[PDB]
Formats: C-alpha cells, structure tokens, sequence
RNA sequence: CCAUCAUUUAGUUGGGCACUCUAGCGAGACUGCCGGUGACAAACCGGAGGAAGGUGGGGAUGACGUCAAAUCAUCAUGCCCCUUAUGACCUGGGCUACACACGUGCUACAAUGGGAAGUACAACGAGUCGCUAGACCGCGAGGUCAUGCAAAUCUCUUAAAGCUUCUCUCAGUUCGGAUUGCAGGCUGCAACUCGCCUGCAUGAAGCCGGAAUCGCUAGUAAUCGCGGAUCAGCACGCCGCGGUG
C-alpha cells in the first residue's frame, strides 16, 4: 500500500535481524505493518568432477540458497519515511523500497 | 450445515476433504468422481473406509485436490475420508486403525545418485 | 540371503472379486507396470469364461489351478564336481507361484487374435484336464519319481 | 602457448562467433561457469576458504 | 540455405566482373571454397586450394549451384 | 490394369491399395481420393467402372510410373559427372551425407 | 489460498487468513513401557499406543596403509633442452579419414500393437537485450505486427504413458524407418569437406538373437515424459525431477 519493502539474504538469521529492526522501527512511530512475510527460498545447484585428469565417475555436489522476506507498509507519515530509510546495516543483505 | 472436513496427503498430491450428510455420492474439482478418476476400479479403492466403519451411508464427499497422478491423489482422498469420519464419532478410532486407512504413507521417490544410471541401477560392467 | 530367513510380501486382495489369486494374476499378466491393461484383460477373460459355457469365474479357475499345480519337483545340485538332480517335496506358496507361472507362459504362446481369448481359452482347456500346462506338470512329475534313484540317500 | 593465447583473448574478436571464454586466475577454456567466471576446479578450490559468498556444500 | 541471396566473396566476383570482358584466363587462384557457382562463371577456370595445393577445376553449365569446393577433394585415400 | 500402372491389389481399401504404385506414398493417395469423393467403405475395392476411371484419370497428372525411376536416374547420372564429391561416395557404396564410416555402411556396402 | 457470502469468462472484485501453501521457532522415537527366550547379563522374538519402531528412508562424512596406480596439458616447480626458432601473426585444411576388430548406448522385430477423433492428472528448474502472451499468414519447420514481466504476480509449460470411441486382421504387413532424389526454414561474415529441423517421394536388415556374460532386495527393477549446465546454432551423452508400478 504505497509503500513496502524486499530484503534478500543467504542466512535468514540476518534476514529475520534486520526484519525486525525495520517493523520495530516502523511500529515505534506509526502503526499497521504487514508481517515479514516469508517467500519461498530459490535454490541453485551445481556438479563438478573433483579430479583434474580423468574419473568422470565421482562428482561433488554444490548449492547456493537465496531466502527472501517481504514486508509491506500501511499508512505511512511524515516521520516514517524519515525514520526509515536512515537505518542501514547490515552489510551483505539487499533492500530494495519500491513505492 | 454441519460439515467435517480432513486432510490428506500421498505421494506429492494433497487433498482436501469435507463430509457432509447426504444420500452417498462424491463429486472432485467440479467434476463427479465417476468422470474424473474413471480408470476403473479406484474408486472401490476410496470407498473402503465407509466400507469398514460407520457402515456405510450417507455422506455426499466434496474435495479438492491437486498433484501427483491419478493413483496417488486416489488414495490421498481415502486417507482425507478417513481421516474427516475419525472427526465425526472418535470411536471409530479402533476399527479404521486395524485396517491401515490412517497412516501416510512414506514412500516418496528416492533420490537419484551421482555415476549411477537411476537410484540404484548402475552401468554395465565387463571383467576384461 | 545368509543372515537367515526373510518376510513374505503380503498382497492387497483385488476389490472385484475380494481374492488375493485374481492379484497376483493380474500382477503376472502385468508387463512394464502398465497394470490397467491388464486388469482390462483379466476381467474381459472372465466376462468370457462365464458367458460361454460357464458357471463363475472363481470356480473353474480354482479348478484349473488345482490340476495345474506341482506337487514333486526335482532340484539339480552339485556335490564335489560331478552334478545330478535329485526330487524333493515343494512347499505351497511355490506351487501357486509356479501354477500361476506356468498358465500365464503358455497362454502367452497360444496364437489366437487377444490375450483374452487366449487367457480365457487356455484356463477352461486347463480346467478339464488339458494344455501344455497340464502336460508340464505331469512332465515333471515324470521327471521326478524317476530321478528318486540317484536321490534315495542325497 | 598459454601466454599469448590469453593475450589473443581479449583483444575484440575479429566476427561476432569467434569469442570464447576462460578462466581468469588460470587460462583453462573447457568448463568454465559464466556466473563466476571460473573453471571446473577453481571453483572446487574457492569455495573452500569460503571466497565466494553463498556457495556451500550439498547434500539431501 | 541463402533464399537471401546467395552467397559469393568480392575478391571472386571482383576478378571475375573484371574479365567478363574477353576470352578468359586459368589464373583465377583463390582459397575461397566457400563461394557458389553464378551463372557468370561458365568457360573459366578457377583455382580451388584444398589446403595443400590449387586444383584447377573447368566450369561446365551443369555445375551452376554447386559451391567451389565440391571440386577440389581434401582426403587423399588410396 | 488395374488402375494404374500394373495392379493395385485386392481384398484392401483403395486408401492403402494405392501405395503400391511407385510415387505414391500415403497423403498423396489421400488427396488424390478427395480430389473425387470415394471413400475405403469399407475394408474391400468394390469399386464402379466410374470410380475406377475417376481415380485413374486423376493418377495421370502426377509422376507415378517408370517416368520417376528415370528422373532420380539421371540425377545421379548428373550427380557422379561433373566433379563431383556426392557422386564420387555414390560411386563407391559410401555414406554421401556425413556419416563417420565407423558402423554406418553396413547398408550403403552390405 | 477460497470454507460461511454477492459477482462475473474465471479467485476476479468487495471480503476473510478458516483450509492448502510458503518459512522462522518448538514438539515427536528413546528398546521408552507390556510377555517370552537366553548365564537373571548384553541381545533376540511378540504386543500396546502412535504419522512413524528397533541405526523410520536417503545424502554428506572415507583411519593407519596398498598399487614408484593417474596427472609437468588446470596450476606451480628442481634439473635438462630451443632461442632470426621448439617463439610469434594469417588464410585453407585434418582432429569427422575406412578391407576390419572391441566397449557403451538408442530404435525395433508388432495386436499387452499401428492409425484417426475426444477427455484428464505433476515436480525440479530458467529468463533483460532474455523468457514471448495474443491476433494473423504458411500443410509444416516457422514468419509479421505486437504484449507482460528483472519475477509465489508474466512467460518458458494444455507433460507423455493413461481413459473413451472408430478402424485395421497375423502378413516382411497400414510392423520397422536405415538409405537415397527434390524443395524449404533457422542461427551465423560463411553450413562443400562438416550443423540442426520441415514436407513430398523411396521403403534395407530385422519375425526375439549360441558359447558366454551384466543390473537390481521396494516406491526398488521395468516403463513414460519434463527441466539446465556448456551454448549464435548443435545431445541417443551427463546432472536432476516427477507419473504408472
Ligand atoms: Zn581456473
């Protein structure tokens, strides 16, 4: 509702820390902020022959999952835009706020 | 109404079942179960539980189903069945319980393996 | 295997008729997992076997596994370097396997224009004492009753 | 030669299908994966030491 | 399959426009296996390296959409 | 005799009895069948002495005779003349295709 | 997502988070109770309850050592060798050659089948100069105008075996689809040597395979399709997924 977020993450320990620090930090100044609801988690895969010469017969395995979590705000004010997007950390977790 | 509803689950196809007092007829996905599991017998197969206990009418049975095939969302709608007839009366806890018709079952596809042809086959061999 | 002695696999009795036989035949007649068709068979056979000259289908089928099952079956063995064969008795769930086993084969092999005219044709030519089936049988139990000699004391 | 064929690399192609890829630690042009950048066995070898961020060991 | 227009090299059809002049010469020596045969080439002799040597090879009428190189081997059995 | 060329069998339905007539594969006889309006009917050529003529005269406008043998004939003849690299392999009882001689000449040199 | 309500082509739009689902945090399985065997012991056999019972099913995880096993061509590196050439740049040709022998696969030898019409049911994954909705043109492979989507929102993607009708009649055949002729399409500066696909025509061997030999103990064997890494294009190979069983 004219305005919400997106934040994608490979631990969903950061993911669910910073989740609620946004909905704490919203919540504290407004009210009505859709829960960090959970979206369902790409995964990759790859496989790679473990021996630089011959044996194609043995392989080991690779993956790298992407959690993902939404969060949706409703009836923003004057404060809540600056109260949010002041806050930054952490490092390596994406944030994209689209209107 | 009065309406009992279940849920049941085989084999990457899950259902959802409700009971409800009627003369004995069973319709899935806006369809009636004679058109849309019309393989042959099966449906002798979904019929068991009110084969065994509360013997045996009447309950129009209204599901909704998706995954899997044919012969396993078949028997996901008799574990729902089951399952929404122990919600009526919990005395039939005994008698279904004999008969199996109250467990999942737990035979998923097993997972294939690296330098085999499927899960267990392996490739042809030649001692020389 | 070499711990011992395994289970059983129990079968699930086929709704129909309410008989675990009528299973396992159309567990036999099933090639590939395609086992509709083969119930398609079974049933189409049986429709035959009563509509022409029958009486049910359980019946005469019982009958036909009752004169087709072994009962002396012979087991050729090795001892030190020189082999033979000797009889011995034959336990029950083997004798069905085998009955079963054998009707299917040769009506399998019959050369009609339908595995249910072959089917239905072949267990009523076994429920009066005829067809291969039969004559394997009864080979066997030539075979056996004769080969007692080197299997008197094995 | 593997020291002018890397050279030869990355100088622009003379038509449209004659680049190709390598690797960029090693030269090596079979099996490189185009999200890394990286051949069959740096990749083996860098995702232990935990380089490339999320990458890790499968199994289910 | 070049319903866009077939396909000859401009060095060829360069040396070839330049003679469609007067009776013509066997030194049309070109690589260029890749070409087809127009219509224009009749009564020469072109060239075909094979990647050893440069075969001549006589253009007949009958050969007209064939390519250069399907007269000028590359194997060498027997 | 019968309809074309030299006899097209008995006791089949024309759709399939009109494959046997060198160029005729099966959607030709198909078109050739609905260019008229004679249907198989059922699994017999019970035919008229009009629809045998109507589906002979028909026939005539196509290649279907010893006049195909001759053009594939000389195509070949063409083909081994010029140069030529597909003739050269149809001279020798080799693949004339692309087909790495490891196995497949079995049938193009028995 | 749609059970209690109105509405339309429809879960769509008002409404709701009940159910399914998604994903964080917890529970639950321990010979833990009950009977017998056994040195009363460890352990084994049977029962109750429960979704699950005896390492519930599967994966990752590979000791001290053996074969001077494999790799100076992933990368490094001691010693030796070349240096107006064993270094370097370009076009065209092999790497695809064929009297044959060996291994690993795919398609079949048909009626539990071939052909025509109708009706159904999944899961894992991929996408920005990419995945293409829809409408039209072409018998077809495809083409044109155009639309949504950086993605639980749109697309790839109506799965194939299956089921129901109508045929065909035991034949080298309405089985099989090798080989060859002609005409096209697509990518690419360019498909002769040497690509994939389409249509019409042709219609080989093959009627279940000796000695010998291989895989597999349950959602397994057998059988059927779908996806993607690599990649303009090019898969009967490889890695995964589910259906019938
Ligand atoms: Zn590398």
């Amino acid at each position: 509702q004219k305005i919400r977020i997106r934040l994608k993450a490979y631990e969903h320990r950061i993911l669910d820390q910073s989740a609620d620090k946004i909905v704490e930090t919203a919540k504290r100044t407004g009210a009505d902020v859709s829960g960090p609801i959970p979206l369902p988690t790409e995964r990759s895969l790859y496989t790679v022959i473990r021996a630089t010469h011959k044996y194609k017969d043995s392989r080991e395995q690779f993956e790298m999952r992407t959690h993902k979590r939404l969060i949706d705000i409703v009836n923003p004010t004057p404060k809540t835009v600056d109260a949010l997007m002041k806050l930054d950390l952490p490092s390596g977790v994406n944030i994209e706020i689209k209107l | 109404q009065v309406q009992y509803s279940g849920t049941g689950r085989r084999k990457n196809a899950v259902a959802r079942v409700r009971l409800v007092p009627g003369t004995g007829k069973i319709t899935v996905n806006k369809k009636d179960v004679e058109e849309y599991i019309p393989h042959a017998d099966l449906r002798e197969v979904i019929n068991q539980p009110f084969g065994v206990t509360e013997t045996k009418g009447a309950y129009d049975v209204i599901v909704n189903v998706n995954g899997g095939g044919y012969a396993g969302q078949s028997g996901a709608i008799r574990h729902g069945i089951a399952r929404a007839l122990l919600q009526v009366d919990p005395d039939f806890r005994s008698a279904l319980k004999r008969a199996g018709l109250l467990t999942r079952d737990a035979r998923m596809v097993e997972r294939k393996k690296p330098g085999l042809k499927k899960a267990r086959k392996a490739s042809q061999f030649s001692k020389r | 295997p070499r711990k011992g002695p395994v289970a059983k696999r129990d079968v699930l009795p086929d709704p129909i008729y309410n008989s675990k036989l009528v299973t396992r035949l159309i567990n036999r007649v099933m090639v590939d997992g395609k086992r509709g068709i083969a119930a398609n068979i079974i049933y189409n056979s049986f429709d035959i076997i009563k509509e022409s000259t029958g009486n049910d289908p359980l019946e005469v089928f019982e009958q036909a596994m009752k004169n087709v099952m072994p009962v002396l079956e012979v087991k050729a063995r090795r001892v030190g370097g020189s082999n033979y064969q000797v009889p011995v008795e034959v336990r029950p769930e083997r004798r069905t396997t085998l009955g079963l086993r054998w009707v299917v084969n040769y009506a399998r092999l019959r050369g009609e224009h339908t595995m249910e005219e072959r089917l239905a044709k072949e267990i009523m030519d076994a429920a009066n004492n005829t067809g291969a089936s039969v004559k394997k049988r009864e080979d066997t139990h030539k075979m056996a009753d004769a080969n007692r000699a080197f299997a008197h004391y094995r | 030669a593997k020291k002018s064929m890397i050279a030869k690399n990355k100088r622009p192609a003379k038509h449209s299908t004659q680049a190709y890829t390598r690797c960029e630690r090693c030269g090596r042009p079979h099996s490189v994966y185009r999200k890394f950048h990286l051949c069959r066995i740096c990749f083996r070898e860098l995702a232990y030491k935990g380089q490339i961020p999320g990458v890790k060991k499968a199994s289910w | 399959s070049l319903k866009k227009g077939p396909f000859v090299d401009d060095h060829l059809m360069k040396k070839v426009e330049a003679q469609q002049g007067a009776e013509k010469k066997k030194v049309i020596k070109t690589w260029s296996r890749r070409s087809t045969i127009f219509p224009s080439f009749v009564g020469f002799t072109i060239a075909v390296y094979d990647g050893r040597k440069h075969v001549p090879v006589y253009i007949q009428e009958d050969m007209v959409g064939h390519k250069l190189g399907e007269f000028a081997p590359t194997r060498t059995y027997r | 005799a019968r309809i074309a060329g030299v006899d097209i069998p008995r006791d089949k339905r024309v759709v399939v009895s009109l494959t046997y007539i060198y160029g005729i594969g099966n959607t030709t006889a198909k078109k050739v069948l609905a260019n008229v309006g004679v249907s198989e009917d059922v699994r017999v050529r019970d035919l008229t002495n009009e629809q045998t003529d109507a589906i002979r005269a028909e026939i005539d406008k196509l290649k279907v005779e010893g006049d195909l043998r001759r053009e594939v004939n000389l195509n070949i003849k063409r083909l081994m003349e010029i140069g030529s690299y597909r003739g050269i392999r149809h001279r020798r009882g080799l693949p004339t295709r692309g087909q790495n001689t490891k196995n497949n000449a079995r049938t193009r040199k028995g």
